[PDB]
């Protein structure tokens, strides 16, 4: 049978690239689809490092039965409010929330933490030339196969959400879309909020037909 | 509250009855005089296929409370198991089994056994309910193993 894929290596450190596309297909559920608890996107602020473990029967002075907010955190309820903005999120996953997760020193003692990516600095490329965003890697084969760079998955990624958002808007308040392998939005979405999430970690990067045929696995 | 749980309770019944993961077993109590106690289920989970635990059927009971859907339904194995996430009591300990951490009242019983599954072969470092299994575990894998493969076979449908 099909391997489980942990929430904690899913949120915390991939180290499989696979990971990298799991975490994305939760992203998609968790913004316009599904909201779940464990199964969220966002990071977790009763890390075992940060507050409690959290082992059974809480450990503060407070009701019990009725919790504030530590493990019902909503990733769609900011995504909504900032009306589905493609900087805003991606200077959140991309750029804040890895910046937050470097805070957990005790989870990179051994393996390259992540760097942090900002929407401007992806935008002006320095790593490499900026050159015409239209197509500057002369390649052969499929074009889909064609493994892309980093300003091309960030841009696709804020363009999906374009689509995404008014798929959604025109499904009316309240609505959840499913994620599909067949529909150009929602696997352009998963393709680069994956191969953005590997390049964090310094992972190689994949291809939106590589990916295509393991996202929907 | 009372009779609000049932509901929830008999639609669990219905949904599990009509479809169920293979090997996975599920039903209420029966109350003596031909009638059934909806908040009393006897539960039995077979190892997972590729794990040590695999071959041997746990049985456990499921307690649910009048507060249901809103409060977890707390599991005891039946008998208690070798495992850290399990207390010598039999209370299985798990994120979803606690209200104020990830339980959920649409929340399947479906998905509470899969969990409890799955538990078997990952267990859960951050919650040291076994002490004794924790500190196999954690110095020892190898005698750790020895001890689950033995339970598995200990308990298996004969």
């Amino acid at each position: 049978t099909q391997r489980t894929f942990p929430g904690c290596t899913i949120r915390n450190t991939p180290s499989e690239p696979i990971h990298c596309i799991v975490w994305a297909k939760y992203l998609f559920n968790q913004l316009f689809g599904e909201e779940d608890a464990d199964q969220e996107v966002s990071p977790d602020r009763a890390d075992p490092e940060a507050a409690w473990e959290p082992t059974e029967a809480e450990a503060r002075a407070r009701a019990s039965n009725e919790d504030g907010d530590i493990k019902r955190i909503s990733t769609k309820e900011w995504a909504k409010s900032t009306g589905y903005d493609p900087v805003k999120l991606f200077t959140k996953l991309f750029k804040d929330d890895i910046r937050y997760l470097l805070t957990m020193d005790k989870l990179w003692r051994k393996r390259k933490p992540p760097v942090p990516l900002d929407w401007a600095e992806v935008q002006s490329q320095g790593e490499e030339t900026n050159a015409s965003d239209q197509q500057n890697e002369p390649q052969l084969g499929l074009k889909d196969q064609q493994v892309l760079d980093v300003k091309s998955y960030a841009r696709l990624f804020s363009k999906s959400i374009e689509t995404l958002r008014v798929h959604l808007a025109e499904k009316g308040d309240g609505a959840e879309l499913i994620w599909d392998k067949d529909d150009p939005s929602a696997m352009d979405f998963v393709t680069s909020a994956a191969n953005l999430r590997m390049h964090i970690f310094s992972m190689n990067m994949k291809s939106r037909f590589d990916i295509k045929s393991m996202a929907g696995n | 509250m009372s009779g609000i749980a049932l509901s929830r309770l008999a639609q669990e019944r219905k949904a599990w009855r009509k479809d169920h993961p293979f090997g996975f077993v599920a039903v209420p109590t029966k109350n003596p005089d031909g009638t059934m106690n909806l908040m009393n289920w006897e539960c039995a989970i077979p190892g997972k296929k590729g794990t040590p635990w695999e071959g041997g059927l746990f049985k456990l009971r499921m307690l649910f409370k009048d507060d249901y859907p809103s409060s977890p339904p707390k599991c005891k194995f039946e008998p208690p198991l070798f495992h850290p996430n399990v207390y010598p009591s039999g209370t299985v300990c798990l994120s979803i089994l606690e209200e104020d951490k990830d339980w959920r009242p649409a929340i399947t019983i479906k998905q509470i056994l899969l969990g409890i599954q799955e538990l078997l072969n990952e267990p859960n470092i951050q919650d040291p309910a076994q002490a004794e299994a924790y500190t196999i575990y954690c110095q020892n894998r190898v005698e750790y193993e020895k001890r689950v493969r033995a339970q598995a076979k200990k308990f298996a449908p004969s």
